[PDB]
């Protein structure tokens, strides 16, 4: 089962974006699904819920009128268009599938499987893909400093996914300017620096900025 | 003055699921039942009244063409006198049938990678269907002694399951579009 | 809007011990047919939530035999019989009876473990940052327990106070430890103008505060 | 709460006929797909028959025409008639509720063994294996037909150490097993050991004391 | 369709991650269910729809797979997990089931304690006499047991039956049985059971004389 979510990025305050979520591995046409969102470090807030063949939709008073949720069961994909976007609407948006298909198994009820999440940021924009500089290396660690990038999320991986053990990508911090910057490190045997090449694959996509940088020692 | 529009039911983009079959009534027309029979682009073509030739040598009151998609392995149940999960719970043709069943593999369109779950079939019913019935309910099936109060869960099963068509399945479990023409004047041949 | 509140908002446990989060609502959630419409979700670090309990006491598909929730009407309680490292996350309760779905503020389970000290490391800025005008010096504390630690930036042994910024990760789901980075953002001019940049790290598992340093 | 409990199996001469019952509770037999699964000694699981809610029935080719399946809705039991039985039909027969693909057979019966032989019922002889710090003693159940013999000690008052071997078939054609329990070397002269052998096939119940 | 699981037999220590697979010959999407059958008891549905765990089953069991390659994993083996496991095809009416796979549990070597038991006087009155040798709580399952009447190795009369693995200490038991008439039982005085086993420094013999 998979609820994969598309869309997401920066839109101007007072603007309009539409998130799609595409599901596979379940009936869908029989299950009612909802959209839940949560603001960075704030807890979860409910947004909307639609029944199994449209025809029934409920939304939070805080969103009545601006967003409209709908779906196309022919294409097995749920959407949610929101307009009049403001300061308080920037949060990660998750589609969830409700558990039951019976009645008394209310359409905005218990959510059974949730989506990975797609983040929407609402501000007078800046969209700069980052600078990627080498953190220069028994056991020892090396890492990437992805500096001054905007909006969120940046995703780091080492050796195109082969490295994931000991890896620590930290949460981005917002600096005196409004740009972001975070650093990902990884610990490895001090002796293997000569035989294996460490590559960090920084992929800040919302500015199409895939950047692999080899990380090598300094003497 | 003109052909019966089979191009509307056989060459149509989407097919209905079996539990909720589609039916098109046909009238004030007459078409050749010998482009279909001499099509050769269909794996099945079996009639239960008389043969596909004389049929277009006759005229009938009204002709209906029901259409849905099942597993190729269940097409043997779209015939009079059979029993199965499709002839009992989803679709049942009478023992006095007069008409023809036609069917072909649809694995290029109805199957998807990662499974196509738009095709449902009823899997639980407390008694089989009477001939040509269409049941579209979705009420929770109670399979125990304790009522379900409208909550899917143990012995409380939502009645429709999904054919999980994937293109890498076996041909006895791959998507077969089916069309059944029944005959009871306005069209002839 | 039904209002939900759980307590505590911080529950510190030790592997093998029980934990128990309680969550109570404003209006009763008993019966829309005989069931209590209030569930429990868990959200691990970097992950989207997942149902644990539904309709009050019904374990979700896949969820461990160690999790259970009880109560009825307005008083609910989720209890983990034997806590495991892999269960650290935030747990929210939610009512599924009325139209605005509402959840709790969350209860952050923190996992308690043996004190561990951070491996400290400091990286000099890249050659390519300096073709930019700014220079960033990272100091990393890795795999340390508790989250209570403070690092100081001193150039030529002069304490820094306004440049360093820190960001910490969440607790691991295997080692149950934290890591933290602190970075000095200077200008090529001001960096070039010193010799020995270093990091001073204090922490409850470090008898003698450790300090690493490099020279331009 | 929810439990299928079968009965009706035993020894039946070939060409013969037999009918098993599988009374359910909690599950309505007439409202689910209930199937009969059978397992031959040392082999895998073979589905025998099924009866949909609707009333349709399906059978494996190896059983068509010899066996019929049905259900008495007013007793909630599900039965399966066995007719013209072969030596190939000897097996444990389980009846369970097939839930299709919404889960599998999730509820199963306890099983009721069917043995199709030309042989006759002979009851066991239960001579004692006695002791010589831990010491062990046990009962020896010799020459019975068919299975099964059940052995318990002190009517269930002794289950620790007790081991009951799976029986072995002898050249005679009958079976034999031995149950053994280990006890401490000081219980001999204060405790009383009595091995209760029950062979339901011949309605024979014997209890035997075991002295040094 | 036929399913073919493998490895037919498998054996691994407690705490190990064990994986069994089922190969279907045609391609069955996600219609597979995995059951576990403890000896003497009926099976238990462990998982349906390839990956969905059945209510009540512990979480250290999980399925993955689709198409023709299905996998059943026990992430941390516990002592009571020894059984037979069988995949089944949901969706084809004659329900194809796989042949079965026996997981046995490994352990530290354990020597067995041997004890012999002469025939019961109550028995001899009937003409047949049954000497029995018992080996208790040993692991691995393999052991030799040779009878020696007077001091001649016997061959052709003994028979042994081993039990299943104990659910807690994973150890076996075994009894060998000599079968001779009362006539021959009384021709001889010494009866011995020479048991050799991996946990034994050198063989242990346990005999007894008539009277």
């Amino acid at each position: 089962v998979q609820l994969l979510e598309s869309g997401g990025g920066v839109v101007q305050p007072g603007g309009s974006l539409r998130l799609s979520c595409a599901a596979s591995g379940f009936a869908f046409t029989t299950y009612a699904m909802n959209w839940v969102r949560q603001a960075p470090g704030r807890g979860l807030e409910w947004v909307s819920a639609i029944s199994d063949g449209g025809g029934s939709a409920y939304y939070a008073d805080s969103v009545k009128g601006r967003f409209t949720i709908s779906r196309d069961n022919s294409k097995n994909t749920l959407y949610l268009q929101m307009n009049s976007l403001r300061a308080e609407d920037t949060a990660v948006y998750y589609c969830a599938k409700t558990r039951g298909r019976g009645l008394y198994d209310y359409v905005w009820g218990s959510k059974d499987y949730w989506g990975q999440g797609t983040l929407v940021t609402v501000s007078s924009a800046s969209t700069k893909g980052p600078s990627v500089f080498p953190l220069a290396p028994g056991t020892a660690a090396l890492g990437c400093l992805v500096k001054d990038y905007f909006p969120e999320p940046v995703t780091v991986s080492w050796n195109s996914g082969a490295l994931t053990s000991g890896v620590h990508t930290f949460p981005a911090v917002l600096q005196s300017s409004g740009l972001y910057s975070l650093s990902s490190v990884v610990t490895v045997p001090s002796s293997s620096l000569g035989t294996q090449t460490y590559i960090c694959n920084v992929n800040h996509k919302p500015s199409n900025t895939k950047v692999d940088k080899k990380v090598e020692p300094k003497s | 003055t003109n052909l019966c529009p089979f191009g509307e039911v056989f060459n149509a983009t989407r097919f209905a699921s079996v539990y909720a079959w589609n039916r098109k009534r046909i009238s004030n027309c007459v078409a050749d039942y010998s482009v279909l029979y001499n099509s050769a682009s269909f794996s099945t073509f079996k009639c239960y009244g008389v043969s596909p030739t004389k049929l277009n040598d006759l005229c009938f009151t009204n002709v209906y063409a029901d259409s849905f998609v099942i597993r190729g392995d269940e097409v043997r149940q779209i015939a009079p006198g059979q029993t199965g999960k499709i002839a009992d719970y989803n679709y049942k043709l009478p023992d006095d049938f007069t008409g023809c069943v036609i069917a072909w593999n649809s694995n290029n369109l109805d199957s998807k990678v990662g499974g196509n779950y738009n095709y449902l079939y009823r899997l639980f019913r407390k008694s089989n269907l009477k001939p040509f019935e269409r049941d579209i309910s979705t009420e929770i099936y109670q399979a125990g002694s304790t009522p379900c109060n409208g909550v899917e869960g143990f012995n409380c099963y939502f009645p429709l399951q999904s054919y999980g068509f994937q293109p890498t399945n076996g041909v006895g479990y791959q998507p077969y579009r089916v069309v059944v023409l029944s005959f009871e004047a306005t069209v002839c041949g | 809007d039904i209002v939900m509140t759980q307590s505590p908002l911080s529950l510190p446990v030790t592997p093998g011990e029980p934990a128990s989060i309680s969550c109570r609502s404003s209006q009763s959630l008993l019966h829309s047919n005989g069931y209590n419409y209030l569930d429990w979700y868990l959200q691990k670090p970097g992950q989207s939530p997942q149902l644990l309990i539904y309709l009050g006491s019904n374990r979700a598909s896949g969820v461990p035999d160690r999790f259970s929730g009880s109560g009825s009407g307005t008083d609910f309680t989720l209890k983990i019989s034997r806590v495991e490292a892999e269960d650290v996350g935030v747990y929210y309760c939610m009512q599924a009876l009325q139209t605005p779905g509402t959840f709790g503020q969350g209860t952050r389970l923190e996992i308690k473990r043996t004190v561990a000290a951070p491996s400290v490391f400091i990286f000099p800025p890249s050659d390519e940052q300096l073709k930019s005008g700014t220079a960033s010096v990272v100091c990393l504390l890795n795999n340390f327990y508790p989250r209570e630690a403070k690092v100081q930036w001193k150039v030529d042994n002069a304490l820094q106070s306004g440049n360093s910024q820190e960001s910490v990760t969440e607790q691991d789901s295997k080692d149950s430890t934290y890591s933290l980075s602190s970075t000095l953002t200077l200008s090529k001019a001001d960096y070039e103008k010193h010799k020995v940049y270093a990091c001073e790290v204090t922490h409850q598992g470090l008898s003698s505060p450790v300090t690493k340093s490099f020279n331009r």
